[PDB]
């Protein structure tokens, strides 16, 4: 348990920001491939 | 979409959610990421389950296979991990949520 | 002795079958040691980086983020990890600027779940420093 | 005065179960610790608990047996 | 100098039945962290408390009827 | 005034004992919680236990042979 527990969060919705900031510490060199990965493709269809 | 388009006619009430805009672009980690984000807050509480894909063996022959997914904690809490270690409900809860992400990924390969 | 150590990226492998004798792995609930026959557990993985302690004369430090690691019965491990990379990949100057940007905005959170996100953002940036 | 001498040692001696009395309440602190883990209950981690009782309070029985040779 | 030998029987005696009320300080102390384990609460979890707690405190009035006897 | 000294001085002799009790209580409360994590019984474990009980006892009960020759 911890400040992401108890209030309603997700253990994804924990790895998304923690490896996001170390995204965000890379050099110029490397900062393509954190634009590789970056799997916000999906898209979202619920039919209500 | 072709998997919903389908099944539109005998099964539009059995539907939880849609994913589309797949397979265009190729497939990453951060879109298994979402999809499984979204399988746990939806509302709906489920206690077993599995996945079907194609598992290829070569150029020509595919095969259609079936792999099962444990997402309950305590199905999950069997004779087999008793002899492990400390590990509670609070854990195995963020452990077994991080095994789905890793069959969606593998899934989609 | 008679281990087996696998460390694998979504993208790329570092270890595959190769393993040498003492793994230093950071926990979300506390730190280990794997003594090549450490008494099985199924932990998940904190922000904080990753000695793998090489026979060869030296270490190996890399730098996970979040992942999970599977040491089993039979004297085997299998560490996966999201973001493995090295630590010279990464930048420290801007590892210093991101910290306290955080920090301002952590009063400034309104309710109690948003409030909860901006203190997972600044554990991760304070374990990326003390790395450095 | 000579009678003096039997009352003044066994009151003495007396507290040397005072620790044995300790002594086994740590014994029961493991097991709601220990079971808490591990359900292997009527398998050998109640046997062993009931062995380190009957031996230390037999320790502690024992320095209870030379109270009564000071009072006899 | 009858009535002096009474007293430090009864004054050293009673010494004894500090330390079993220091045993049943750990074994509530352990009840509360092997249930922040698995709430299996109201079974043999806390009735292995209750188990520990009669048996520590069996050696203490054990411990304090020797001075029952000894002062009388 | 011979009399009036070896009975005070064995019974002060006998309250080191609880100090064993105290501590032989935690080498088995450490193997309770040792064999509910890992079922290593029947390996080294279990011989520590019984080093364990030997080696303590030792610091015991030649406390209790210091009592006999104030008695003797």
């Amino acid at each position: 348990v911890a400040y992401w527990r108890q209030a309603g969060l997700s253990y994804i919705r924990y790895s998304q920001i923690c490896a996001k900031a170390v995204r965000d510490a890379l050099k110029a060199e490397f900062k393509a491939n954190a634009e590789k990965t970056s799997g916000s493709n999906v898209k979202i269809v619920k039919v209500k | 979409d072709k998997i919903r388009g389908i099944l539109h006619r005998t099964h539009s009430d059995q539907f939880l959610v849609t994913f589309k805009e797949v397979g265009r672009k190729p497939p990453t980690f951060g879109d298994a990421s979402v999809i499984a984000l979204e399988l746990l807050n939806s509302g709906y509480e489920f206690d077993e389950g599995s996945i079907i894909f194609n598992r290829f063996r070569s150029v020509i022959s595919y095969k259609t296979e079936e792999k099962p997914i444990f997402s309950l904690d305590t199905v999950a809490s069997a004779e087999s991990m008793s002899i492990y270690d400390d590990i509670d409900a609070d854990v195995l809860r963020n452990y077994q949520e991080y095994s789905l992400a890793n069959i969606i990924y593998y899934s989609l390969k | 002795g008679q281990m087996s150590f696998t460390f694998a990226s979504p993208t790329q492998v570092f270890f595959n079958g190769a393993n040498v004798r003492q793994v230093d792995v950071p926990t979300q609930t506390g730190a280990f040691g794997i003594l090549a026959s450490h008494v099985p557990t199924l932990q998940v993985l904190r922000p904080g980086l990753v000695v793998v302690h090489a026979e060869d004369g030296t270490t190996s430090k890399y730098f996970v983020s979040s992942g999970s690691v599977t040491v089993n019965a039979d004297s085997s491990v299998q560490l996966l990890a999201e973001e493995a990379v090295t630590l010279d990949m990464l930048d420290p100057g801007v590892a210093k600027a991101n910290l306290e940007k955080a920090q301002s905005e952590l009063l400034g959170a309104a309710d109690e779940a948003s409030r909860a996100e901006i203190q997972i953002r600044i554990e991760a940036n304070e374990a990326l420093v003390k790395a450095l | 005065i000579d009678t003096a001498a039997k009352f003044i040692g066994a009151g003495a001696a007396t507290v040397g179960v005072a620790g044995s009395g300790a002594g086994i309440g740590t014994v029961f602190g493991s097991m709601i610790i220990g079971y808490a883990r591990n359900p292997s209950l009527k398998q050998q981690l109640f046997s062993y608990a009931i062995l380190g009782f009957a031996l230390s309070e037999a320790m502690g029985l024992f320095c209870l047996m030379v109270a009564f040779l000071i009072l006899f």
